[PDB]
């Protein structure tokens, strides 16, 4: 009878991404992570701290558009 | 720029629960490379491992309760982990797992007892990856191949054995 | 100040298939939330209706609730994420986007 | 930057429920000054306030379920509001508040109807600040005798009126 | 895949005094949570006591549950400053959370 | 029993003091805000998004003790 509707798309930012491709903290230890040894060898990305944090704030979706 | 999650945010890859939990010290993740055990407190211990299986996590005189120990085999994927659930034996390779001795279609689900709600283990595997659970021990497990996550809940404070250490 | 009777029953469970360390669930509350006034009692009655899918992972999310009063209120709220892959430490899971809906209707 | 909000963080002067709601837009605040009007779309409207009540929210062609209006009376702490919630008029002043004509003791906090759980005004003070719920209308507010914050929930959306406007669709 | 059945009945209402516009609650939820396997004929019955305040605006703050087949439970309380009329000035008592969790098995 | 007990205090950062007694952003509006007829004769801090976002991040218990 009344009706409210939003629609909402969450989307990873230029920025976030930008960040991830460079050498800063934690995205360069990770890079370091990748080389070393017990890591170097796998498809998988180290289960470092370096990498974990990475991985979580990179896949913050951080940008929010209602339609 | 930003360092901490945010659970305002939705998030791709990880729920509010796990980081939730995690971030606010109720599990206590301990990561066992070939090379290197990375404690919940905080610590890197070197470990290179033979092929002896060495005690990681386990129940301070109660390791039947729970334990997990980690196996160094050879080749491309060379970690392999045994994880006891009250009694019941899960063993994991690059080739798949085993429940007791007895090989199971790990690529699909597998839960042991597999009728019974409180279940000692439930084991799932894509692509390389494993996941574990245990609803009897609250201890949550991941495997690559090359590494193996063991998270234990802090409820275990006091009574942690293994490389894994302190829970603090 | 105002006192609170909330009678509920939750049924459902988790459904087959997928990662069942993180299995899928669809469940069901039905229930009733009563208001009762402190001097006395004027009385406000509500039906509960919740329906919540989520399934393995939480990769698709649905969360419906209809309130009868005594008029009717009900929200459909959904969540979708993408199709994981082996390695939560590698972007790329899918379009790597959310996709969410809010629907309220007021009786 | 108010959704730079971080809800893992315990926060000592604001709840999860109100911050979550409102980096949501579940809520749509707007702030009346004497100078101007804040609208929840983001717009700063001047409007002088004077000794007429003029119309900040309300629901079209239904001010009496749902409608707030702002006045003037000058000195220090000058603002009067009106909030009508389902036929319960609600006066704030700085010297305190008034339900349906009648002064009440405000400072222990008040409730009409006083047995009603679904109150139509509940008020309360503490120094200047004045609090105000209804729990049919879902609109609250609050005043400090300078200013006045009113929240209208997004389900008036498509029906808000005032010099508050639109709910942002 | 495991079923549930949780019936529950939650008692409770506001605490007098204070901000009545966000006016203190107490709440008694009893109930039990059944879980049954895919034939049913292995069930798990837990009987679910929990007990929470939230003072006026949640200044004080208290979860307690109590869980039965043995036995497990848990006391959360979290405490925060006495306002004061302007919450967007700093200064609201000592601007300090005090939390404290109690986990007890057996 | 076996009986386990986390104690936790919440506190804000001397960063976040630091940042509120400074001229940046949202502090240095809300600081020409204060000084705004509008708002100046009040004893409350003016009702600005900048003030108000201000406020949330001063507010924020971002350090954490266990004991
Ligand atoms: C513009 C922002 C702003 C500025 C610039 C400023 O100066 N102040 C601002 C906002 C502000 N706002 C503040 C506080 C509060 N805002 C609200 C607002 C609401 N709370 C609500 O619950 C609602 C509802 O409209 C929400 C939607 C609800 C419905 C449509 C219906 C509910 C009923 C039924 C039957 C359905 C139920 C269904 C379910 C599924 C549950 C609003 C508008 C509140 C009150 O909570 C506060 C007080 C503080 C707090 O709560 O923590 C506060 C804190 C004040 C203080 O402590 O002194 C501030 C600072
Ligand atoms: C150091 C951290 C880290 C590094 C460096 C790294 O590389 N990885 C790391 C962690 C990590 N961890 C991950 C995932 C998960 N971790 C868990 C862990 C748990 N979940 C739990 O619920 C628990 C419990 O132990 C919690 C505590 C519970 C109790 C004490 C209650 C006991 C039960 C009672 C009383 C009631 C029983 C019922 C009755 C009726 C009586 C843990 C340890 C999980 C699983 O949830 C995941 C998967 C992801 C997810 O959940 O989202 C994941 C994601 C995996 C992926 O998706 O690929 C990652 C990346
Ligand atoms: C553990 C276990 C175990 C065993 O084995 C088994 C069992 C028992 C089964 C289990 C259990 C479980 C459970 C309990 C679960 C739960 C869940 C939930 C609660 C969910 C939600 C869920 C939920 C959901 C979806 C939600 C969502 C939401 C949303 C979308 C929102 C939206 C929106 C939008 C758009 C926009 C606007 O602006 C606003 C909003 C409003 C913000
Ligand atoms: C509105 C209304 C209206 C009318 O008028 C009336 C009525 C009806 C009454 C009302 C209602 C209400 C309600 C529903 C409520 C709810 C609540 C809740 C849920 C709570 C919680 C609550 C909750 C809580 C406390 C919680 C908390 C928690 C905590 C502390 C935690 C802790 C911790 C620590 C230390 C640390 C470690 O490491 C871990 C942890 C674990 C993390
Ligand atoms: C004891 C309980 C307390 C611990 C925390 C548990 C709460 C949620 C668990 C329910 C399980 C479930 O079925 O959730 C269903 C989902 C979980 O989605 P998600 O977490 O983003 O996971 C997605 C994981 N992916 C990315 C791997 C696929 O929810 C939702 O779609 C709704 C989320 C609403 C967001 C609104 C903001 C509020 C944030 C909270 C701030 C503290
Ligand atoms: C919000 C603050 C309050 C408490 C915060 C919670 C922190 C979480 C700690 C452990 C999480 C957990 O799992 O809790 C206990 C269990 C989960 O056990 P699991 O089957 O081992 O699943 C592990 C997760 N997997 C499957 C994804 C790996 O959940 C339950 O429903 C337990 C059922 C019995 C109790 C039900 C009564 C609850 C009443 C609620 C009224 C408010
Ligand atoms: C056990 C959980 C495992 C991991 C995460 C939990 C850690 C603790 C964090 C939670 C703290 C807590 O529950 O504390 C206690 C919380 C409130 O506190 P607050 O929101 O901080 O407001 C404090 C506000 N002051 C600073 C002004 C005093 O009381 C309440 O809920 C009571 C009723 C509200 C229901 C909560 C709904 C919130 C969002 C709803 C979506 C729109
Ligand atoms: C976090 C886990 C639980 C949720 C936490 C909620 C936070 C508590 C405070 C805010 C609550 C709120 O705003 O809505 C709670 C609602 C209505 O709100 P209200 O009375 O207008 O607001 C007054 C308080 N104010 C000023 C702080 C906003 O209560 C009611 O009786 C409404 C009747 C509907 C019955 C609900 C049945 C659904 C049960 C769902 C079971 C799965």
């Amino acid at each position: 009878s009344v009706t409210i509707t939003i629609n909402q798309k969450g989307e990873i930012t230029e920025e976030q991404k930008q960040r991830a491709q460079g050498d800063d903290w934690p995205y360069g230890q990770c890079k370091e992570d990748q080389k070393k040894s017990e890591w170097k060898d796998s498809d998988f990305l180290p289960n470092t701290q370096a990498c974990y944090i990475g991985s979580i704030l990179l896949t913050t979706a951080r940008k929010t558009t209602y339609s | 720029s930003v360092d901490d999650y945010n659970p305002a945010f939705d998030n791709t890859h990880y729920s509010r629960f796990h980081l939730l939990i995690e971030t606010n010290g109720i599990t206590k993740p301990c990561i066992v490379s070939t090379e290197n055990v990375y404690t919940p407190d905080n610590a890197t211990v070197p470990h290179k491992q033979g092929s002896d299986y060495v005690l990681v996590a386990g129940l301070a005189g109660d390791p039947n309760r729970f334990s997990a120990y980690t196996r160094s085999q050879g080749g491309s994927k060379p970690l392999v982990v045994k994880l006891v659930n009250d009694g019941v034996t899960l063993e994991l390779t690059r080739d798949g797992a085993s429940i007791n001795g007895k090989a199971v279609s790990v690529e699909k689900g597998v839960q042991y007892p597999q009728d019974d709600p409180n279940y000692a283990i439930r084991v799932w595997k894509s692509g390389d990856l494993v996941m574990a659970y245990s609803r009897r021990t609250a201890v949550y497990a991941y495997y690559t191949g090359t590494a193996v996550d063991v998270e234990q809940p802090v409820t275990y404070r006091g009574r942690a054995t293994g490389l894994c250490g302190n829970l603090n | 100040g105002s006192q609170v009777e909330f009678s509920m029953k939750m049924t459902g469970g988790e459904i087959p298939g997928g990662n069942i360390v993180l299995q899928g669930v669809k469940l069901r509350i039905v229930g009733e939330w009563v208001l009762k006034g402190s001097s006395g009692e004027s009385v406000r009655r509500t039906d509960v209706k919740v329906d919540i899918t989520s399934t393995a992972g939480n990769q698709d999310n649905s969360f419906a609730i209809q309130l009868a009063n005594y008029t009717k209120w009900c929200a459909l709220l959904t969540k979708k994420y993408p199709e994981r892959k082996p390695d939560v430490l590698a972007f790329g899971w899918g379009n790597e986007q959310v996709d969410s809906k809010a629907s309220v209707t007021i009786g």
